[PDB]
RNA sequence: CGAUGUCGGCUCAUCACAUCCUGGGGCUGAAGUAGGUCCCAAGGGUAUGGCUGUUCGCCAUUUAAAGUGGUACGCGAGCUGGGUUUAGAACGUCGUGAGACAGUUCGGUCCCUAUCUGCCGUGGGCGCUGGAGAACUGAGGGGGGCUGCUCCUAGUACGAGAGGACCGGAGUGGACGCAUCACUGGUGUUCGGGUUGUCAUGCCAAUGGCACUGCCCGGUAGCUAAAUGCGGAAGAGAUAAGUGCUGAAAGCAUCUAAGCACGAAACUUGCCCCGAGAUGAGUUCUCCCUGACCCUUUAAGGGUCCUGAAGGAACGUUGAAGACGACGACGUUGAUAGGCCGGGUGUGUAAGCGCAGCGAUGCGUUGAGCUAACCGGUACUAAUGAACCGUGAGGCUUAACCU
RNA sequence: AAUUCCUUGUCGGGUAAGUUCCGACCUGCACGAAUGGCGUAAUGAUGGCCAGGCUGUCUCCACCCGAGACUCAGUGAAAU
RNA sequence: ACACAGGUGGUCAGGUAGAGAAUACCAAGGCGCUUGAGAGAACUCGGGUGAAGGAACUAGGCAAAAUGGUGCCGUAACUUC
RNA sequence: AGGACCGAACCGACUAAUGUUGAAAAAUUAGCGGAUGACUUGUGGCUGGGGGUGAAAGGCCAAUCAAACCGGGAGAUAGCU
């Protein structure tokens, strides 16, 4: 099976209209450190919700 | 749930025997011959029982007029009238559908004794 | 659940031995008799000499089966192997005069009581 | 359909799940916090709070029953002499899990599963 | 295939590629085998007769 | 006539004394506070509007809030509509309760079918599947034909094709009442109504016979 | 002719009516039962096997009935490949021969990841004129619509007898559909047990790995049919053929011209489902926002400041919801999942120690031990303060009341 | 009949029902004696038919275990 | 044509079971097959189990199921013995 | 003893399913036939195109065969597209 025309750009942009990312809403930050993060999970340098759960 | 807990354990009959897998048994039953209401027995031995409170239920092998027949009751059905254990037997099973294929001295059963 | 092609031992005394459904009566498109059912039969294992041979094509009511009947209260009775009383075609009484095994209540009718005098048990 | 179902497949067979919590408990009472993906993680669970619970009494068969389902003497000597006590009083719920981010290799959701108790002193020693 | 609905005699033809020549090839054959049944009435009720 | 809404706590059996089990479904008919009323004048069409159970306070909105203050009732797991005879009438405020079933022989139990997804031709719609071997390539559960070419050369509209299955409203109508128990706010009908344990059924007397 | 792949079978259908059954009628060489024939009627229904590649047909046994046609003699980018239609070989036959036969016989590669239309499902955007959250109405559309046998009516009507009803009521079947898991069952590689070979944990004992889950035996929850509940309706409207009543034109007659009544599974409703994108975008309830300032080409105009509501989305724990989205529950003022406790269920008397036995083994402790998805509890673990989107009373014209 | 058009010849057997099979008949359209005739134990991934066993082949499908399908990340074709 | 499920002569021959160079589990030794991570729909692929029935399927028992070892007893027509 | 029997290696290729822009321009998985011989296999050699070779299928002769491949006559000829 395949196609009998070729089909525009037109159809192809708008196949891709609901290609698009929604970006990252925006970041939680921590109250100890002030690192900024994503809700839930523990920042760049091993704080979460305060305490410092990683040796890093 | 508690309330389907408490439907039920307002029908179940207090005072059935305990009987086990194994155990020869007679248990009566209300029968209409006509439009009177007679008991017939029906002896044999205990092949499966189904425990869940009301639902609770028991298989009975018998060899009648050289024929196998087994009879599922529901043990808190009021047509069940009693249950009385003749003979206990001692076996490893809780199940003993593989008596269906022997007869005779094969299906013989082992006595409890104690 | 007798079906077309189930080979059923007879519980009479009529001549046959084994038989074979070849259809089961009361509707279109109807799968199975169970108990108390009219089926059409054919004789294929017959004893020397008897009412019925070989080849003899007619009616029975199925007695037994291994699926088993159930009752109101939830209470089954399967049987070990399944079976049927030959009839007349057209009368559709029995040909035997002796019965052999259990049978049923499910059979007590006006219909089949010639058979549940005869049986030596009902269940 | 799954309704009412318990159990992660995690795109393997049954002897070969079985095998890997199996090494991923033992890494983990060996090492009290590991880096393993979120849904392993997650299904961690389920088979080390078991084998802790089992430990808070000693007896012989317990010791047998969790050699059974670890095969590691080190693993069981460590389960009944150092984590029975530790969680004694504590009932249920020995295990955290902390989501990280994203492993760049394959992007897949990380996270830490430590235990609860932890003073650190019992991975290098 | 011809068929005669007193009797219960058919026919056929199918040597032929025109269905018009199959159907008069087995009319032909028809005649025929209508005739054959005057000659089993007519030679069985000689010897009905001639028997008593 | 108006019925209640209830909940399918499970099911379960009543023996008779002469013998029979009759299986059960048990329906915790806990009792429906009418919110609001309408009326030929201002709605044009005549029904009530009732709710059952509990919400939390906190998990209430704003908007729900105002509404069932000015009923004068609590808040409930949701709201129904039911239209109403000639002659019934309700004010706001009312708790009916399974009472109302005192009298009645059959009902007609109505909510949400089990969920069993995107379901193929076979369990769906009773296709029957195709030949297991005699060289079937794979076809075994597939629908096989659907049309003719070219007249109409098109396929016609409601074809019995696979896609989503069950999670949809249901009625099952004429059931047996076989016990009502105002105490225990329950409801036992005969046999089985649509759901999964835990959900939401409209109980109304049987429309027909 | 720079290809429109063939009979039959499977799967899935769909329309016509010249009706096979069921429904309504008229005539009968219609006593009754049972038939014959014609008119209306397309709602639903409308076999299984033996033989053959077969369609067709014959035969067996059912059925209320096994209707006739159209759809590329419906359906191979859906299946099959028996038949026919390549290359091998053989028989009969024709030909001197190569070979040939709408003669027969054995054997013989069936590709395609769906762009557009269409269909089944499921979402995003925008719209519906301030924004939000619920519950509805119902324009329109879809599903469903089958029927047997037994009993009463009654051995009454009918008939010389043989036999034997209509009309109406009651019960129990077949087939088809919807739901469900309480029962009977199936499954249950996540629960328990037995057992072969072998390797390992130092060895004994006890366990584990591998051998299709090694082979087996039971089986919880879920899913499920063979399991068990329910369904087809009554009724109403307007009619078909048909039957009539009054009744002229045509002093009578006439169902018809005016007028009036009946009249069927068809039609419109009644039953079930979808349904305001019904752009003709409907209704009802509740909730939220009640600030300054400045400029230009002065208008449903542009900008700066303070303000950010209702609610929403996002994130997390998740679900008898689920391809993904979606839908539902919960997020500490918390039972949303996991663990934990207790119960239940399943398996069937663990290990260890003791006793008996030369030993395998047996007994005692012991209905022991273990026990998934279940029921009831329990904040032990994880569901974070926040941030993000969404504003600031809502156009003009005309009328009707209220000032 | 690997040969018979008419032909599903006729008769018998086998099946509830057998255009195939087996035994016969002879009306051999158009068998026939080394382009061999008629027979034949054994042999055959050879053609036809029947029976026991066994079965999800089917009545009529149901559930389960794995691999893809689907979602996310990276790479990235084709006929037309 | 590829870092291709194909093809390629000769030699060596450990343990336990076993007739065996078959098959299972292992030693010496060597590998985890150069995309992963979730999900647990239809449908397809490769497997397992199945109530009652048992070839009714079909062109045809195609496919699947079943049979299966050693020793001992016992074994028909027909036969070129 | 045997163109004897059962059955691995080895030689083959009957059935099915998969694959049919493949893992593969003929394979894979599960079964299947031969397996002391008219067997099988390595290395080297001979036979050449109207010629070879053929337990014969018009089979094979470098993925090509009712007349190979490469070059030449050659811009063959084409009342056809």
């Amino acid at each position: 099976a395949v196609q009998q025309n070729k089909p525009t750009r037109s159809k192809r942009g708008m196949r891709r209209s609901h290609d698009a990312l929604t970006a990252v809403t925006s970041l939680s930050v921590d109250k100890t450190s002030g690192e900024k993060h994503l809700r839930h999970h523990i920042t760049a340098d091993g704080y979460y919700r305060g305490r410092k759960v990683i040796a890093k | 749930s508690n309330i389907i807990k408490q439907l039920e354990q307002e029908q179940m009959k207090q005072d059935v025997p305990s009987f086990r897998p194994g155990d020869t048994v007679e248990v009566k039953v209300w029968v209409v011959e006509g439009s009177k209401k007679r008991l017939q027995a029906f002896e044999g031995v205990v092949i499966a029982i189904r425990n869940r409170g009301l639902h609770s239920a028991f298989t009975v092998r018998k060899i009648s007029n050289g024929e196998g027949v087994e009879r599922v009751f529901q043990t808190h059905s009021p047509v069940v009238d009693s249950i009385s254990v003749k003979r206990r037997g001692a076996v490893r099973k809780a199940k003993l559908y593989y008596l269906r294929e022997r007869t005779g001295k094969a299906a013989r059963i082992k006595e409890r004794l104690n | 659940m007798i079906q077309e092609q189930t080979m059923l031992n007879v519980a009479d005394n009529s001549g046959a031995r084994r038989v074979m459904c070849i259809k089961v009566l009361g509707g279109s498109h109807r799968r199975y008799a169970g108990v108390g059912d009219i089926i059409k039969i054919t004789i294929k294992e017959a004893i020397p000499r008897g009412k019925v041979k070989k080849g003899d094509v007619l009616k029975a009511v199925v007695v037994r089966t291994k699926k088993g009947v159930r009752r109101p209260d939830g209470s089954v009775i399967r049987f070990d192997g399944n079976a049927c009383v030959l009839l007349n075609n057209n009368s559709e009484q029995p040909i035997g005069t002796r019965i052999f095994g259990p049978v049923t209540r499910e059979l007590r009718s006006e219909k089949f009581m010639k058979i549940i005098s005869l049986a030596p048990e009902v269940l | 359909m799954r309704h009412r179902k318990s159990g992660r497949q995690l795109n393997r067979n049954s002897s070969h799940r079985q095998a890997m919590f199996r090494n991923m408990a033992g890494s983990l009472v060996r090492h009290e916090i590991i880096k393993t993906t979120l849904p392993k993680a997650k299904e961690l669970r389920r088979v080390v709070e078991p084998l802790i619970t089992l430990a808070k009494t000693d007896s012989v068969a317990n010791r047998r029953l969790a050699f059974a389902r670890t095969r590691d003497n080190e693993i069981v000597a460590k389960l009944f002499n150092e984590l029975g006590p530790r969680f004694a009083s504590r009932a249920g719920g020995y295990t955290r899990i902390l989501k990280c981010g994203f492993r760049a290799g394959d992007n897949a959701p990380m996270a830490y599963i430590e235990l609860v108790d932890r003073s650190e002193k019992a991975e290098a020693a | 295939r011809i068929t005669h609905i007193p009797t219960g005699i058919v026919t056929q033809c199918q040597n032929d590629r025109s269905q018009h020549k199959n159907k008069d090839q087995a009319m032909k054959q028809m005649k025929a085998k209508l005739y054959e049944l005057e000659m089993q009435k007519k030679n069985a009720e000689k010897q009905a007769m001639e028997d008593n | 006539m108006i019925g209640l809404v209830g909940k399918k706590v499970g099911m379960t059996r009543i023996f008779t004394e002469d013998g029979v089990s009759i299986p059960v479904t048990v329906i915790e008919v806990e009792a429906n506070r009418v919110t609001q009323v309408k009326d030929l004048a201002n709605d044009g069409y005549r029904a009530i509007q009732v709710t059952t159970g509990a919400k939390k306070a906190n998990r209430v909105t704003k908007p729900e809030a105002g509404h069932f203050a000015k009923a004068g009732v609590e808040a409930g797991r949701g709201l129904w509509e039911f239209r109403l005879a000639e002659g019934e009438e309700f004010t706001v405020g009312q708790s009916i309760s399974v009472e109302l079933f005192a009298d009645v022989k059959k009902v007609d139990v109505t909510g949400t079918s089990k969920g069993k997804g995107f379901a193929g031709t076979v369990k769906r719609w009773n296709f029957r599947t195709q030949d297991a071997t005699h060289g079937n390539s794979l076809s075994h559960r597939v629908p096989g034909s659907i049309g003719q070419n070219q007249t109409p050369g098109k396929v016609f509209k409601g074809k019995k094709m696979a896609g989503q299955m069950g999670n949809e409203r249901v009625t099952v109508q004429s059931l047996d009442v076989v016990r009502v128990d105002a105490e225990r706010n329950l409801l036992l009908v005969k046999g089985a109504v649509p759901g999964a344990t835990g959900s939401d059924l409209i109980v109304k007397p049987a429309v027909k016979a």
